[PDB]
C-alpha cells in the first residue's frame, strides 16, 4: 500500500544499500502476480496447475528488477560524492531495464529498454524534489 | 442561486436586456442561415435557391431561440459577481491592503548577458 | 407492432426520469432497472440468431451491474438509515458504489460489453438508443460525487482511453469503430467529476450530438470501412465531404467545435495544480485521432469505385433532425463564450 | 451480531466464476435468483428490530421486479436452445 | 441531472419513506427516534462541508445508538471481568 | 403498400384488396417457346398486368420519361455481341449477368409492390430462380470461370430472403430440342450456331434444378408439346383459376401470411419492397477485385459526369 | 545511411511499437464468455488488497 | 486589421457566383486590390508603438511580414492553371475557397494581439493544408506524408496548451503582450526546465532542427499542382515566427540550456546543406536548401541582443521571396518533360533562352551578391554570433562555402546539350510562365534601396 512508499521514501536516501533494494524488490516483485493473473484469466487455460501462463518467466522478470533496481541507486549515491540527485538516480533506469533486455533477446528490446527506463526513472525522485503532486485537490 | 428550478428566475429584471444588433445574434442563424442551405444539398435539389419557405423558418428558429437562451447568460454572470463581492466584502481578514511602493524599493536580480 | 414499438420506445426515456426525479435510493433502483427490461425487444426485431446470442450476452451483465447497487444501499441503510440521494457515509459502500456502477457506462475495466453488442446487432439503424444508458448513470454520479476515494475514478479513467483508444486501430466494421472511441469519449467526463463536477456536462451533451449525427450519415447502406469507399462516385459526393466534416470535427481539431471540450476542460484541471495528469490524457487522444484518419483516406480520395452498379433513383430514407446538426456540431466553437453559464 | 456475517458471508454465493461459467447456463441463472434471498433477508432483519414502520413494504417490492427481471431471462435462456437443444455457454460467434 | 420537480409543484412522488422520523401511520416511533430528530435539527441551512467537522457529536452518539458497539464491548468485557472467578465467590447476586 | 407508420395505423394493406387475387404466377419455358405466345395471351380474363422479360434497358424504361439512354454509361456485355462466346477475353462476359441479375430484380420487387397496392395478379416471363438454369451451360460451355459463379451463388442467399414464391409456376410446353429450328425460322441472325452443349444443358438443367420449387408448396402446372393453341389454352385458363384459390396452396408460404395483422407479413414486405433502391442494396460488388466486375477509378471513373447533367432534370423555385 | 536510418529507426518505432500492442487486445479478446466473468472476479478483489480504495 | 479580413472573405462568394472560365479572371482581378489597402494603414509611426484597434490587433508593428501574406492568392491562382485544368468545375471552385480559406487564419495570425489567440489560430491551419496534400498531389506517398505533416506539429502544439493556460492563471492574464510590464523573473530549477521546453518545442517542430526534420522532405517532394500549397507552406514555416514574441520576455533569463539548441542547430546547419549535393529529385533539391539557412534563424533568435535583429527578421524574407521562385522554377519545366529527375531535363540553355535569366536571378541570390536583401541579412548575423564567440565564424564561414558550389550545380546542369531525344518541350516559356516567374525578383531587389521597411523595433 502507500505505507510501503511511507517506508521506502522515509528512512534510507541512498544509504542502508540493503534494506533499500529488500523493500524496492516488494513493490517489482508484487506487480509480477498482477500481470500473472490477467494471463491466466484474460488468456486462456493453461497447464494443470494454473497459473501456468503461456510462455511463463513472469514473476521470474519483475522481481529481479525491483531486486538490482535500489542496488544500482544506493551503491551510486554514498560512493561518488554523497546526495541523491537526479543524476544519481539515472544510473538504475538502464542497467535496471536491461533485465528485460537480457531475457528475451536484445538488439531492438533490449536498448530500447534501456532508453526509455532511463526517461522514465530520474522523473520520479526529480518530482519530490520539485514536489510534484498527480492525484491533487485545491 | 435559489428558487430551484426555473429556465430563468424573476430577478433577471434589472439585467439590461440583451438587446438585438449584437454580432452573435447575427451569427446564431447565420449557421442557421448555413444549414438550410445544406438541408437542399443533402437531397439533390438541385437548386442551392431552392423552395424559400424551407430556406425560411431557419432564420426564424436560431434568432428567437437564441435570443431566449441569451438572458439567462447574463445572468449567471450577473449572479455569480454578486455573490464574489458580499464575501469580498465580509471578512477583510482574507483580503489585505498591500501597500503601495514604487521602484526605489526592488533589488531584482540583475541578470544581464 | 407499430403501435406496442412506440410503447416500448417510450418507457425507456420514462425509466431514466425516475433515476433523476428522486429523492430515495429505492426509486432509483426501479429508475434503470425497468431500462434493463426495455431495452431487450429492440435487440430482437428481425430474429437472427447472432441477436439472440448478443442480447443474452447484454443481459446478464447488466442484471449483476443491477445487483450490486442494491447491495450499496442496504450497507448505509445500517449506517444512519438517511436514503436521500447523497454522500454515502461508508467507505466499503461507496468503493462498492462506483465500480459497480462502471459497467453500465463501460469502463476500462468491464470492458467487452461495448463491443460485443454493438457488433452484429442486424439493427445497426438505432442503437443511437445506447445514449440514453450513459445519460442515466452520469445523473447518478452529479449526487454521490462528494464521495468517492478519488484514485478508483481515476484509475477506471486513465486506463479509459489508454485501452479505448488501443483497441480499434485493429477493426474494420465501422459499428466497432463507433463502439470504441465511445469508452474514450467516456474517459475524458469522469477524469474531471472530482474537480468541478459541471464542465462535465458540457462534454456529455457535445458528445451525444456528435455521435447521433455519426449514425445518421451512416444509414444510406453503410456497414464495413469497404463499402464506405462505393457511394462516393455513386450515392452523393456530397455525403464524402459532409463525412469528413464530423470525424474531423470529433477529433478535437481548433477550427472546429470538438476542441470545444478539452481547450475548456483543462481550465479546470489545471487551476488545481494538476499539470502530469492532463498532459498524459491530452497526448492520448491522439491516436484516437488515427482512427479517423485513415478513416478519410478511403471515402475523399476515390479509392476504387468498381463493381459498377448505378443507383439511376433518388433516395427517400427519413434524415431527422440532420440537417441541423452539423451546423452545431461544427460552427459552434466562436459561438459558446457561455455554454457553461446556460448549463451551470 | 453474528447473524449478520453468516449472512454476508453467504452473498458470496454471486461468486463470478460461477455467475457465467461453466456450461449448461441453467446452473448460472440459478445463482441469479438464489443472489435474491441474500438482499430479501439482509434487508427484512434491519427493518424489523428497529420499528421503522414504514420501509416494510420495500422488502415485498423487492421481489416483484427480481422475479419479473428473471421471468425475461428465462425467455431467451428458451431462444439459445429452441435454436440449438443445449445453452452450452462455450457457444461463441460474435466475436470482441 | 437532479432536475428536482418535486419541489416546484408540491406533489410527493415519494419523500415521507426517506427518513426514520417522518409520519408513523399510528404513531409508534423507532429506537432511536430522539437521535433523529436531534441530529437533523443540527444541520440544516448548514451546507454540510462545515457540518462534518462541526456537528460531530449529534451524529455519533446516533451511530452508537442504532449499532450498540461499544454498549456491547463494556457489557462483553464484564464476562471477562468475572467469570474466571466463577470459582473464586461472588455469585452476585443471589436469587432472585 | 405501406407509405409510413402514420397511413399505417389508420388503414392497413394486407388483406382488403388480396381477396384471393393474390395469385403470383410465374412461367419457365426455354427459347423460343413461351415467349408471348402464351404469357401475354393471358392477361384478361383474371386481370394480369403482364412483365416483360429482361433486356439491359430495364433502369431506362423507369425513372421517367423515360427514353432509353445507350449502351456507354450502361455499360454491359452488349446483347449480340456476347454471342461470340469468349472463352478468352479482357472481357468480360460474365459482366452481363451482374446487370441481367439487377434487372431481373426490380421487376420482382415492383411485382410485390403493385399487388398489395392494387390487388392485381401478376405473370412474370422468367424469375430470379431462372437465372441459374443459363449458368449450367454458362459453365460447360468454356467462356465463364470459377470465382465468378460462386459470386452471384454468395449474392443469391443474401438478396434472396423475403420472397414469397409464385403459385401456378408453368413450364410452358417445350420441345425435344427443335430450338435448333425455331432459333433459325424465326430470324435470330446472332443467336446462331452455337451446338447442343448451349441446347441440351439447359434443357437438362430446367427438371434437375426447379425442382425444389416445383416440389415446394405451390402446386405446378406443367406442360410438354408444341404449343397450347386452345389445348393448354383454357385448360390452363380454366383449371389452374380452379388451381387459384381450391387447388391452391398447401403450407400456404406466400399468402401474405399469418403476420398480416399489422405484423412481419403484412407491412415489413410492403415497406422493404417500395422505392426500390433498399431491394438492389446488397448488389454492391466483390471483396476488391473478382478480376471481371471492375470499374476503374478515374477512367471510367470519369464516365459519370457525363451520366451526370445537372444530376435532377427539373425542379424550380417557390415550391 | 544516417539521415533516412537513424532519425527514421527512433520514431516510426513507435508506428510498430503500438500496433504490436493493438494486437493484444482484440486476439485476446476472442469470445469466452467464461472467460469475461473471471476477469471481473480478479478485477473486483484487487481494488481490495491494493491501496486507498477501502480507505 | 481594421477590415482586411473583410474584404478577403467578401472574396469567398464571388468564385461560386460567377459563370463558367471567367472564375479564373474574376478571383485574380480582385485580389490585386488588396495589395494597396494592405499598405495603406500600416506603415505607420512608430516610436513605442502601435497598438491597433482592441483585442484583434497590435498591427504587427515591428515586424510587418505580412504583405507578403498577401501577394500569393493573386500569385498561385496564375501558377496553378497549368495542371489543374482537367476537372470538374465544382472542385475548381473548391481548390479556390480553401486557398482563401488559408489566407483568412494568417491574417489574424501575426498580429493576434495575445497569445491563446496566438495558438488557436497558429492550429486553425493545417486543415486546409492537409486537404492540398492528400487530394491532388501525384502518385503515391502521398499518405503517408500527409500523417507525417500531422503528429509532429500536433504532438508538439499540445505542451502549448499546459502551458498558456499555466500562464492565464499564474501572473495576471496573458491577453495582453503590453500587459507584459509585469514579468517575474524565471530561475534554475527542475520545473522551470519544462514550462520553457514545452513552451519552445512546438516552434522547433515547424522551423525545424537537424533532428526532427524528417516531414520536410515529405510534403514538399510529393506535392499540389504546381507549387500550388508548396508556395503556403514556405510561409507557413516562416509563420512560426512567435518565439520572437515570446522568448524576447516570458523567461527572459534561461540561456543556461540553450546549448543543445545552438549546437544542433549550428553543426546541423553545416551538414544538412552538405547532404543534399547529390539529390536526383530536383524539388528534394531545394527542399534540403530550405532547411539549411533558416534554421541559422534558430541560432540568431537564442542569440539575444539586436544587430542579430537586424538580421534575424530580413532573413524570414529573405528566402520568403527566392525560395518560392525556386520551387515556381521547378512548378515550371516539369509540365513539359514529365519527370522531376535532374538528369533528364538536360540539352537545355539553347531551347528556352528567355528563362536563362530567371535561372541565375535565383541562384544569384543565395551567392547572394551584396546588395540585396540577402546579404545585408547573413552579414548581420555574421556580425552577431561572432560576439559569442570568435570560433563560430569557421562553421558559418564554410556554409557560405558549400552552398556556392551547391547553388551552381543546379544552374550547371542545364549547360550541356545535343538533347538526344525530346520530340516534346516545344513550348517557349508563354506569357504566364514569365509573368508568375516575374513579380519575385521585381520587388526583391527593389527593396534593396531603403531596406529600412525590414527591419525590426530593433
Ligand atoms: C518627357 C517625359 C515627361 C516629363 C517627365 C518628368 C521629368 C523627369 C522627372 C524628374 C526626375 C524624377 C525621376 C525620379 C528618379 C530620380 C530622382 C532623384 O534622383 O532624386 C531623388 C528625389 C528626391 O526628392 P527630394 O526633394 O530631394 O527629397 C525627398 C525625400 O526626402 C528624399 O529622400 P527619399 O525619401 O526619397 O529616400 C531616397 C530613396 C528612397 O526611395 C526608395 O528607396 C523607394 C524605392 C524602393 C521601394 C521599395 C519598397 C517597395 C515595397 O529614393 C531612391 O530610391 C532614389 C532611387 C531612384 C528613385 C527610385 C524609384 C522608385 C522605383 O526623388 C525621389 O526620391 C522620388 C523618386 C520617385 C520615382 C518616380 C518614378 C520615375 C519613373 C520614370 C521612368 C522613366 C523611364 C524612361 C525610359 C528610359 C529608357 C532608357
Ligand atoms: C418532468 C421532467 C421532464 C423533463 C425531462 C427531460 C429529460 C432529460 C433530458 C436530458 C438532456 C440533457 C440536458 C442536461 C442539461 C440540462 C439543460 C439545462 O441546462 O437547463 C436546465 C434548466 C436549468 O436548471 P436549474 O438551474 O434550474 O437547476 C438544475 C441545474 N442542473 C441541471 C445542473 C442540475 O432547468 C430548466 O428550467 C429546464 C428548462
Ligand atoms: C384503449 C385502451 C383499452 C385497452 C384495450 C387493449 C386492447 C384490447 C383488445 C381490443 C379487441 C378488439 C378486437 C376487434 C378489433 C377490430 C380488428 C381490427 O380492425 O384491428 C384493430 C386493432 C385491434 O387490435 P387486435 O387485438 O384486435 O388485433 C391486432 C393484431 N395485432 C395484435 C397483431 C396487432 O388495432 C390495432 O391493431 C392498433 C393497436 C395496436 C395493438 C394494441 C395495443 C395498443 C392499443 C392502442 C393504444
Ligand atoms: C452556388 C452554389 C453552388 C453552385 C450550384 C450548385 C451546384 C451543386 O449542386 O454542387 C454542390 C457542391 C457540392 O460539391 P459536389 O457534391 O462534389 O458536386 C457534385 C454536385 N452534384 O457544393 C455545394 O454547393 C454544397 C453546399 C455547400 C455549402 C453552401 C456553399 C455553396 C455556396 C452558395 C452559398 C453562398 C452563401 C454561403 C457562404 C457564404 C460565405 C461567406
Ligand atoms: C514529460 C512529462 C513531465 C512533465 C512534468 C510536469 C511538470 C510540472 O510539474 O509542471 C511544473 C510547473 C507547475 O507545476 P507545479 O510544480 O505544481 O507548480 C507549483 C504550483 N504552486 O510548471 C508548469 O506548468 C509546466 C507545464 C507545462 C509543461 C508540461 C509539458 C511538459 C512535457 C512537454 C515536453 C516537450 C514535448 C515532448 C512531448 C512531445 C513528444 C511526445
Amino acid at each position: 500500500a502507500k505505507t510501503v512508499l511511507r517506508q521506502y521514501w522515509d528512512i534510507p536516501e541512498g544509504t542502508e544499500c540493503h534494506r533499500k533494494t529488500y523493500a524496492t524488490t516488494s513493490i517489482g516483485g508484487a506487480a509480477g502476480l498482477v500481470v500473472s493473473a490477467y494471463s491466466v484469466a484474460l488468456k486462456t487455460p493453461t497447464s494443470f496447475l494454473e497459473g501456468v501462463a503461456r510462455t511463463g518467466r513472469y514473476t521470474f522478470t519483475a522481481a529481479a528488477i525491483g531486486a538490482i533496481f535500489g542496488l544500482t541507486s544506493c551503491i551510486s549515491a554514498q560512493v561518488r560524492e554523497k546526495p541523491d540527485d537526479p543524476l544519481n538516480y539515472l544510473i538504475g533506469g538502464c542497467a535496471g531495464g536491461l533485465i528485460l533486455g537480457a531475457r528475451t533477446r536484445s538488439y531492438g528490446i533490449g536498448a530500447a529498454a534501456c532508453a526509455y527506463m532511463g526517461l522514465t526513472a530520474a522523473l520520479v525522485k526529480m518530482g519530490q524534489l520539485e514536489g510534484w503532486q498527480v492525484f491533487a485537490e485545491p | 442561486g435559489r428558487a430551484t428550478f426555473q429556465f430563468l428566475p424573476d430577478e433577471a429584471r434589472s439585467l439590461p436586456p440583451p438587446k438585438l444588433t449584437d454580432p452573435r445574434l447575427a451569427f446564431v442563424g447565420f449557421l442557421g442561415y448555413c444549414s438550410g442551405l445544406i438541408d437542399n444539398a443533402i437531397r439533390r435539389r438541385p437548386v442551392l435557391l431552392a423552395g424559400l419557405h424551407r430556406q425560411l423558418l431557419y432564420i426564424t428558429s436560431f434568432v428567437f431561440v437564441g435570443y431566449y437562451l441569451l438572458k439567462r447568460q447574463d445572468y449567471m454572470y450577473a449572479v455569480r459577481d454578486h455573490d464574489m463581492f458580499s464575501y469580498i466584502k465580509s471578512h477583510p481578514e482574507d483580503f489585505p491592503e498591500k501597500d503601495k511602493k514604487t521602484y526605489g524599493e526592488v533589488f531584482e536580480e540583475f541578470h544581464p548577458v | 407492432n407499430p403501435i406496442i414499438f412506440i410503447i416500448i420506445l417510450l418507457t425507456i426515456m420514462l425509466g431514466t426520469i425516475i433515476v433523476m426525479i428522486s429523492s430515495h435510493w429505492l426509486l432509483v433502483w426501479i429508475g434503470f432497472e425497468m431500462n434493463m427490461l426495455a431495452i431487450i425487444p429492440i435487440m430482437m426485431k428481425n430474429h437472427n440468431p447472432r441477436a439472440t446470442e448478443a442480447s443474452t450476452k447484454y443481459f446478464l451483465t447488466q442484471s449483476t451491474a443491477s445487483m450490486l447497487l442494491m447491495m450499496a444501499v442496504i450497507i448505509n441503510l445500517m449506517f444512519s438509515g438517511q436514503w436521500t440521494v447523497m454522500k454515502l457515509f461508508n467507505p466499503m459502500a461507496s468503493m462498492l458504489m462506483t465500480m459497480a456502477l462502471a459497467m453500465k457506462l463501460g469502463m476500462a475495466p468491464f470492458h467487452f460489453w461495448v463491443p460485443e453488442v454493438t457488433q452484429g446487432i442486424p439493427l445497426s439503424s438505432g442503437l443511437i438508443l445506447l445514449t440514453w444508458q450513459k445519460l442515466a448513470p452520469m445523473s447518478v454520479l452529479y449526487q454521490i460525487f462528494p464521495s468517492i476515494n478519488l484514485n478508483l475514478i481515476l484509475t477506471l479513467s486513465v486506463l479509459s482511453i489508454l485501452i479505448g483508444g488501443w483497441g480499434g486501430l485493429n477493426q474494420t466494421q465501422l459499428r466497432k469503430i463507433m463502439a470504441y472511441s465511445s469508452i474514450a469519449h467516456m474517459g475524458w467526463m469522469t477524469a474531471v467529476l472530482p474537480y468541478n463536477p459541471t464542465m462535465t456536462l458540457l462534454n456529455l451533451i457535445i458528445y451525444i450530438i456528435m455521435t447521433s449525427t455519426m449514425f445518421t450519415m451512416f444509414m444510406a447502406n453503410s456497414t464495413t470501412t469497404t463499402l464506405s469507399l462505393s457511394h462516393t462516385w455513386n450515392k452523393t459526393p456530397i455525403m464524402t465531404v459532409l463525412i469528413l466534416a464530423t470525424l474531423l470535427s470529433m477529433g478535437g481539431l481548433p477550427p472546429l467545435s470538438g476542441f470545444m471540450p478539452k481547450w475548456m476542460i483543462i481550465q479546470e484541471m489545471t487551476k488545481n495544480n494538476s499539470i502530469i495528469l492532463p498532459t498524459f490524457m491530452a497526448i492520448t487522444a491522439l491516436l484516437n485521432l488515427y482512427f479517423y484518419m485513415r478513416l478519410t483516406y478511403s471515402t475523399t480520395l476515390t479509392m476504387f469505385p468498381s463493381t459498377n452498379n448505378m443507383k439511376m433513383k433518388w433516395q427517400f430514407p427519413l434524415m431527422k433532425k440532420m440537417t441541423f446538426l452539423p451546423t452545431m456540431v461544427v460552427l459552434s466553437t466562436m459561438m459558446l463564450p457561455l455554454t457553461p453559464m446556460l448549463s451551470v | 451480531s453474528m447473524v449478520y456475517m453468516n449472512i454476508m458471508m453467504a452473498f458470496t454465493v454471486s461468486l463470478v466464476g460461477l455467475l457465467m461459467y461453466r456450461s449448461h447456463l441453467m446452473s448460472s441463472l440459478l445463482c441469479l435468483e438464489g443472489m435474491m434471498l441474500s438482499l430479501f433477508v439482509m434487508a427484512a432483519l434491519t427493518i424489523l428490530n428497529s420499528h421503522f414502520t414504514l420501509a416494510s413494504m420495500m422488502p415485498i417490492i423487492l421481489l416483484v421486479f427480481a422475479a419479473c427481471e428473471a421471468a425475461l431471462g428465462l425467455s431467451l435462456l428458451v431462444m439459445v436452445s429452441n435454436t440449438y437443444g443445449t445453452d452450452y455457454v462455450q457457444n461463441l460467434n460474435l466475436l470482441q | 441531472p437532479f432536475f428536482d420537480v418535486q419541489k416546484r409543484l408540491g406533489v410527493d412522488l415519494d419523500r415521507w419513506m426517506t427518513i426514520q422520523s417522518a409520519e408513523q401511520p399510528h404513531k409508534i416511533p423507532s429506537r432511536c427516534h430522539a437521535f433523529e430528530k436531534e441530529w437533523i435539527e443540527c444541520a440544516h441551512g448548514i451546507g454540510s462541508i462545515r457540518a462534518e467537522k462541526e456537528c460531530k457529536i449529534e451524529f455519533e452518539d446516533f451511530r452508537e445508538c442504532l449499532l450498540r458497539q461499544k454498549t456491547m464491548k463494556r457489557l462483553h468485557a464484564i464476562r471477562r471481568q468475572r467469570e474466571k472467578l466463577i470459582k473464586e465467590g461472588k455469585y452476585t447476586p443471589p436469587p432472585h | 403498400l405501406q407509405y409510413g407508420p402514420l397511413a399505417y395505423i389508420l388503414g392497413e394493406k394486407a388483406t382488403k384488396k388480396m381477396t384471393e387475387k393474390s395469385k403470383l404466377i410465374t412461367v419457365d419455358g426455354n427459347i423460343c417457346s413461351g415467349k408471348s405466345k402464351l404469357a401475354k395471351e393471358i392477361a384478361e380474363k383474371l386481370g394480369l398486368k403482364h412483365f416483360p422479360e429482361a433486356g439491359i434497358h430495364y433502369v431506362d424504361s423507369t425513372t421517367g420519361d423515360g427514353k432509353p439512354l445507350p449502351v456507354q454509361f450502361s455499360g454491359n456485355c452488349s446483347l449480340e455481341k456476347f454471342y461470340d462466346d469468349p472463352k478468352s477475353n479482357d472481357g468480360n462476359s460474365y459482366r452481363l449477368q451482374a446487370w441481367l441479375y439487377a434487372s431481373r430484380l426490380l421487376q420482382y420487387a415492383d411485382a410485390l409492390e403493385h399487388l398489395l397496392s392494387t390487388g392485381q395478379g401478376v405473370v412474370l416471363e422468367r424469375s430470379i430462380y431462372s437465372d441459374f438454369v443459363f449458368l449450367e451451360a454458362m459453365y460447360r460451355q468454356g467462356f465463364i470461370r470459377k470465382q465468378c459463379v460462386d459470386h452471384y451463388n454468395q449474392v443469391k442467399k443474401v438478396t434472396i430472403c423475403e420472397y414469397l414464391p409464385p403459385h401456378v409456376v408453368v413450364y410452358v410446353d417445350v420441345p425435344v430440342p427443335e430450338v435448333q429450328s425455331r432459333i433459325q425460322k424465326k430470324g435470330n441472325p446472332h443467336e446462331m450456331k452455337i451446338t447442343s452443349a448451349y441446347l441440351q444443358d439447359i434443357e437438362n438443367a430446367y427438371k434437375g434444378t426447379f425442382l425444389p420449387e416445383m416440389s415446394e408448396k405451390c402446386e405446378v402446372l406443367q406442360y410438354s408439346a408444341w404449343e397450347a393453341q386452345d389445348a393448354e389454352k383454357v385448360v390452363e385458363d380454366i383449371e389452374y383459376l380452379k388451381y387459384d384459390k381450391g387447388p391452391w396452396l398447401d403450407q400456404n408460404d406466400r399468402n401474405l401470411h399469418k403476420l398480416r395483422m399489422l405484423v412481419q407479413d403484412k407491412l415489413e414486405v410492403l415497406n422493404y419492397t417500395s422505392i426500390p433502391v433498399f431491394l438492389p442494396e446488397v448488389t454492391v460488388g466483390a471483396h476488391q477485385s473478382d478480376q471481371v466486375f471492375q470499374e476503374f477509378t478515374e477512367l471510367p471513373g470519369r464516365k459519370y459526369r457525363a451520366g451526370y447533367n445537372e444530376d435532377v432534370g427539373d425542379k424550380w423555385i417557390w415550391l | 545511411l544516417l539521415d533516412l536510418i537513424w532519425l527514421e529507426a527512433i520514431l516510426p518505432k513507435t508506428i510498430s511499437l503500438a500496433q504490436m500492442k493493438a494486437s493484444t487486445l482484440v486476439t485476446n479478446q476472442k469470445g469466452l464468455i467464461k472467460l469475461y466473468f473471471l476477469s471481473f472476479l480478479i478485477t473486483i478483489l484487487i481494488s481490495m488488497i491494493l491501496f486507498n480504495f477501502h480507505e | 486589421m481594421l477590415k482586411y479580413i473583410i474584404p478577403t472573405i467578401m472574396l469567398m462568394p464571388l468564385t461560386w457566383l460567377s459563370k463558367n472560365n471567367m472564375i479564373w479572371v474574376n478571383s485574380t482581378a480582385h485580389s490585386l486590390l488588396i495589395s494597396f489597402t494592405s499598405l495603406l494603414l500600416m506603415n505607420q509611426f512608430g516610436d513605442n508603438s502601435l497598438n491597433f484597434s482592441l483585442l484583434f490587433f497590435s498591427d504587427s508593428l515591428s515586424t510587418p511580414l505580412l504583405i507578403l501574406t498577401m501577394w500569393l492568392l493573386p500569385l498561385m491562382l496564375m501558377a496553378s492553371q497549368h495542371h489543374l485544368s482537367k476537372e470538374n468545375l465544382t472542385r475548381k471552385k473548391l481548390f479556390i475557397t480553401m486557398l482563401i480559406s488559408l489566407q483568412l487564419f494568417l491574417i489574424m495570425t501575426f498580429t493576434a494581439m495575445e497569445l491563446i489567440l496566438f495558438y488557436i489560430l497558429f492550429e486553425a491551419t493545417l486543415v486546409p493544408t492537409l486537404i492540398i496534400i492528400t487530394r491532388w498531389g501525384n502518385q503515391t506517398e502521398r499518405l503517408n506524408a500527409g500523417l507525417y505533416f500531422l503528429f509532429y506539429t500536433l504532438a508538439g502544439s499540445l505542451p502549448l496548451l499546459v502551458a498558456l493556460i499555466y500562464i492565464q492563471n499564474t501572473v495576471g492574464s496573458l491577453n495582453f503582450l503590453m500587459l507584459q510590464y509585469w514579468v517575474q523573473p524565471v530561475h534554475n530549477s527542475w520545473s522551470n526546465v519544462f514550462m520553457w521546453l514545452a513552451c519552445m518545442m512546438a516552434f522547433m517542430v515547424k522551423m525545424p532542427l537537424y533532428g526532427l526534420h524528417l516531414w520536410l522532405p515529405k510534403a514538399h517532394v510529393e506535392a499540389p499542382i504546381a507549387g500550388s500549397m508548396v508556395l503556403a507552406a514556405v510561409l507557413l514555416k516562416l509563420g512560426g515566427y512567435g518565439m520572437l514574441r515570446i522568448t524576447l520576455i516570458l523567461n527572459p533569463m534561461t540561456d543556461f540550456m540553450a546549448y543543445p539548441f545552438i549546437m544542433l542547430s549550428l553543426w546541423g546547419m553545416i551538414m544538412t546543406s552538405s547532404i543534399c549535393l547529390r539529390q536526383t529529385d530536383l524539388k528534394s533539391l531545394i527542399a534540403y536548401s530550405s532547411v539549411s539557412h533558416m534554421a541559422l534563424v534558430i541560432v540568431a533568435i537564442l542569440i539575444q541582443t539586436p544587430w542579430s535583429y537586424m538580421g534575424a527578421t530580413a532573413l524570414m524574407i529573405a528566402h520568403g521571396l527566392t525560395s518560392s521562385m525556386l520551387f515556381c522554377l521547378a512548378n515550371s519545366n516539369y509540365e513539359r518533360i514529365h519527370s522531376r529527375t535532374m538528369i533528364l531535363a538536360r540539352g537545355l540553355q539553347t531551347l528556352l533562352p528567355l528563362m536563362a535569366t530567371w535561372w541565375l536571378l535565383a541562384s544569384l541570390t543565395n551567392l547572394a551578391l551584396p546588395p540585396t536583401i540577402n546579404l545585408i541579412g547573413e552579414l548581420f548575423v555574421v556580425m552577431s554570433t561572432f560576439s559569442w564567440s570568435n570560433i563560430t565564424i569557421i562553421l558559418m564561414g564554410v556554409n557560405m562555402v558549400i552552398t556556392a558550389l551547391y547553388s551552381l550545380y543546379m544552374l550547371i546542369m542545364t549547360q550541356r546539350g545535343k538533347y538526344t531525344y525530346h520530340i516534346n518541350n516545344i513550348s517557349p516559356s508563354f506569357t504566364r510562365e514569365n509573368a508568375l516567374m516575374s513579380l519575385h525578383i521585381l520587388p526583391l531587389l527593389l527593396l534593396t534601396l531603403n531596406p529600412k521597411i525590414i527591419l525590426g523595433p530593433l
